[PDB]
RNA sequence: UUUCAAUGGCCCGUCUAACACGGACCAAGGAGUCUAGCAUCUAUGCGAGUGUUUGGGUGAUGAAAACCCAUCCGCGAAGGUGGGAACGCCCUUGUGGCGUGCACCAUCGA
RNA sequence: UUGAGAAGCUCAGACGAGUAGGCAGGCGUGGAGGUUUGUGACGAAGCCUUGGGCGUGAGCCUGGGUCGAACAGCCUCUAGU
């Protein structure tokens, strides 16, 4: 794969920063998050915002300042009532997503700023969706 | 009332309305942030928009040397106010347009400078550069807000010793100069921010301590 | 850079010279059984990537400048930077008077109009 | 850019800050005689610009 | 006076340790590419 | 435009209703415009064409040739004036159709009739 | 600002209408490349077209 | 271009070595199209939701367009242990150590 | 040193038959929206040509003759292509 499917031109641009991003730093995250803009849409699944939550704050609850970072779509997740102080960078966020961090948490980010946040992409979690759907 | 004509689109009403300010801001009361940060979304745009690159750089001077009208009280609130509204909304510019808001944070940072050197004369330095430092620590250098682009810290090193000589060219006396770059690549979590900011900095200890 | 041409000779469809309800412009035969598709020695060749031209010398007629239509007195304009790279083509269906003011503008920008002369009998 | 109007050669320059302005969004600057004046006048006028 | 656009005084820097980064790596190459030649 | 959906605008059904109108139709589809002294003095920019008008001929090969109509030929859709006349071979005289949109009136045949559509049409005598 | 609202306010001529938003922050990806946030961390670079 | 010289050149398509079968020639026509259903892949919009067009409202400038939408309805609806993406701190620069370990896969829980 | 249509530019190697089949990029025809301050009675389309030009090719551009009212390039949509 070595060109996007999709005919977004504001997807066109992401591509056009993280391939250049790939190839002047040492970093594989670049070299992942470039690795991940060319798959399709059912190859990039939601995540709720519960399984995010999840992910970072359990075990020792390592959640200090670490963006979370999936090229996908954050979805929601209603079952979860509170919320922590989050923060996630992915492509789309739902407006209930949206609208269920910022009420009580974080940031919420495009992959643009992300890049001027974390440019070689350190402290931060690249998680990805569960592609399974049990049988298709 | 007064801002709306701030963001004119006639350089003819935009500066009409910027000498009037002078005399709406050397007011002797107490201003609250947000209407601070009304204000700055103002200039903000009247140096937005901005032509000629012989009235930018003349537009900053006044609006560099618009700090010495604030009031004592509220001078270091208008600063911060300013590296807030600086900070906030540093990413939606383009190259283009960038290198002249370089120059209004290079006049911002030397007008801090120049004020302390004014405020040295009345009481001593020591205490003056502190809160001025605690201007830096809920600004700029705040470890806790993420949001704070690295490219305002990076400009923001190179432009610090050189304006601090600029304003002092006999000799700059000891003080806590140098103490926002050293609490920012201790413990700041933006990684780049503390690897790189001493790569930038080009801080002299010969004389500080 | 010299301009080389790989051939000379056009395709020209096999059998398109016995029959007069075949046309000269080539169409790859379909059948195996065919003495072309099998390429047998003797027959007639066939269009292939072989002949490509330089990729530099492409386009460009054996002067060395490239065609370019110009359909009116605003078209040879856009060549004032590019008169020694392209010739102006003038359109077929363009006046005979449209025609002579083109030629004395192009003749000021220094751009080489190909067939300047149609119609245009000078006195 | 540089464009001639009538005889005298012109050079028109424009900006983001007038971007919003079809009518007022080109200036000018008309290029002199002497052909080593008129480089030395466009430098002068596109300066640091790349 | 019209200063400069002090995005071109950030790569005047960087383009002083690309270049002094590199012409060290060209007397320390010259001189090293000697003893190679002999050896 | 035109907003009314009880008039068409097909080219089939208006080259139709042309060609094939009967001959009460074909007389007003053929009128002349008045002159610019009578455009003052009768207040209408133009009447039907009546037999034994004084015209003139602005367009056309037999440009200025004042005459009296002769014989309004309403079938093929043309006047026929006097003495404007091509030759022919045998030695006898053709008439030269002439289109009624090419005349310009100078001197009406006013009649009772055409003063009763004269004084209300917008003029009077 | 009734018909079609903003981004986080729904437009009040139209029932559950939000605007979008975008997959990129800044409308304009050649000027993060330049920015100071990059051109500070990436590394020593090539030249253009080598030589042969 | 016409022709000459030298050298080569079994008539095309359907078939199953030759055949056979089709071919007097020229022109214009002439053959995987529309629709419903199902499935895959991709694109887009929204996302625990999603779908305006049966209708209603509206639409003075093709008013069968565009635009708005009530009440139903259809489809859907938190265990350790090993790897392992990536990212910190390292100091044997690296190597290696050290910590957090996504998807997916094994392992024992239910 | 300007060669940023980053869908561009550039450097170096290997390779080149091809059946059923699979994939990709393009050429052309009739209509539709947008565009060319588009071409046209000083001659549009067509047609003919022992004229010239381009493309590997499907094709296109053009000079001469003929002729007499319409027609095309570009980006999309569409098919009785």
């Amino acid at each position: 794969r070595s060109k996007p499917a999709s005919e977004n031109v504001y997807l066109k641009l992401l591509v056009k920063l993280y391939r250049f991003l790939a190839r002047r730093t040492d970093s594989r995250f670049n070299k992942a998050i470039l690795k991940r803009l060319f798959q399709s849409k059912t190859n990039r699944p939601p995540i709720s915002i519960s399984k995010i939550a999840a992910l970072t704050s359990r075990k020792s609850a390592s959640s200090q300042n670490k963006t979370t970072v999936v090229v996908g779509t954050v979805t929601d997740d209603e079952r979860m009532l509170t919320v922590p102080k989050l923060s996630i960078a992915a492509l789309r966020f739902t407006k209930s997503a949206r609208a269920r961090i910022l009420k009580a948490g974080g940031e919420v980010l495009t992959l643009d700023q992300l890049a001027l946040r974390a440019p070689t992409g350190s402290n931060t979690v690249l998680v990805r969706g569960k592609k399974h759907a049990r049988e298709a | 009332p007064f801002i709306k004509k701030l963001a004119a689109n006639d350089r003819k009403t935009r500066d009409k309305a910027l000498e009037s300010l002078q005399r709406f801001l050397s007011q002797k009361k107490k201003f609250e942030r947000l209407d601070f940060l009304k204000l700055w979304k103002g200039l903000f745009y009247c140096m937005w928009m901005a032509d000629k690159p012989l009235y930018q750089q003349k537009l900053s001077d006044n609006l560099a040397a618009l700090v010495p009208i604030v009031w004592i009280d509220n001078r270091i609130l208008f600063q911060s106010t300013f590296w807030e509204t600086m900070g906030r909304e540093w990413t939606g510019i383009d190259i283009l347009r960038t290198d002249k808001f370089y120059l209004l944070m290079r006049r911002f940072c030397a007008a801090a400078f120049r004020d302390i050197q004014t405020r040295s004369k009345t009481a001593l330095l020591d205490k003056v550069v502190a809160e001025y430092n605690q201007m830096w620590m809920d600004g700029p250098f705040n470890t806790e807000n993420l949001a704070f682009p690295n490219g305002i810290l990076f400009h923001l090193a190179d432009i610090w010793t050189e304006e601090l000589r600029k304003v002092y060219p006999e000799d700059v006396p000891k003080a806590d100069w140098y103490l926002p770059f050293d609490s920012t690549i201790k413990s700041s979590h933006n990684v780049v921010l503390r690897k790189t900011l001493p790569k930038r900095l080009d801080r002299v200890s010969e004389y500080t301590k | 850079v010299n301009i080389i041409k790989k051939r000379t000779k056009p395709f020209k469809r096999h059998q398109s010279d016995r029959f007069k309800r075949v046309g000269e412009s080539w169409r790859k035969p379909r059948g195996i059984d065919s003495c072309v598709r099998r390429r047998f020695r003797g027959t007639i060749s066939m269009p292939k990537i072989g002949y490509g031209n330089n990729k530099k010398t492409r386009y460009c007629m054996p002067n060395g400048l490239k065609a370019f239509l110009v359909r009116n007195v605003s078209d040879v304009e856009l060549l004032l930077m590019h008169n020694k790279t392209y010739a102006a083509e003038i359109a077929g269906n363009v006046s005979a008077r449209k025609r002579v003011e083109i030629v004395e503008k192009a003749r000021a920008l220094g751009v080489k109009v190909t067939n300047a002369g149609a119609k245009v009998r000078s006195q | 850019t540089v464009r001639e109007d009538n005889g005298k050669l012109y050079l028109y320059m424009k900006t983001i800050e007038r971007a919003h302005f079809p009518s007022k969004l080109w200036q000018r600057i008309k290029l002199s005689k002497n052909y080593a004046k008129a480089l030395e006048q466009i430098d002068q006028q596109l300066l640091y610009w790349p | 006076s019209i200063f400069a656009p002090e995005s071109l005084l950030k790569k005047t820097k960087a383009q002083k340790q690309s270049r002094e980064q590199i012409v060290a790596a060209a007397a320390e190459k010259k001189s090293a590419r000697q003893k190679k030649r002999e050896l | 435009m035109k907003f009314s959906r009880d008039v068409t605008s097909s080219r089939r059904k208006q080259r139709k209703a042309h060609f094939g109108a009967p001959s009460s139709v074909r007389r007003v589809l053929m009128s002349a415009p008045l002159s610019k002294e009578l455009r003052e003095q009768y207040k209408i920019r133009s009447l039907p064409v009546r037999r034994d008008d004084q015209i003139t001929v602005i367009r056309g090969s037999n440009k200025g040739r004042e005459g009296k109509i002769t014989s309004v030929y309403r079938k093929k859709f043309l006047l026929l004036i006097e003495r404007v006349t091509r030759e022919k071979a045998n030695g006898a005289s053709a008439p030269v159709g002439i289109d009624a949109s090419k005349v310009v009136i100078t001197k009406l045949h006013l009649d009772k009739d055409r003063k009763d559509l004269i004084v209300r049409k917008g003029g009077k005598v | 600002d009734s018909v079609f609202g903003s981004t986080t306010e729904v437009a009040q001529l139209k029932k559950n209408y939000f605007l979008p938003e975008n997959i990129i922050s800044n409308a304009d990806v050649t000027r993060l490349i330049n920015s100071d946030e990059i051109q500070s961390i990436v590394k020593a670079a090539g030249p253009s077209r080598v030589k042969r």
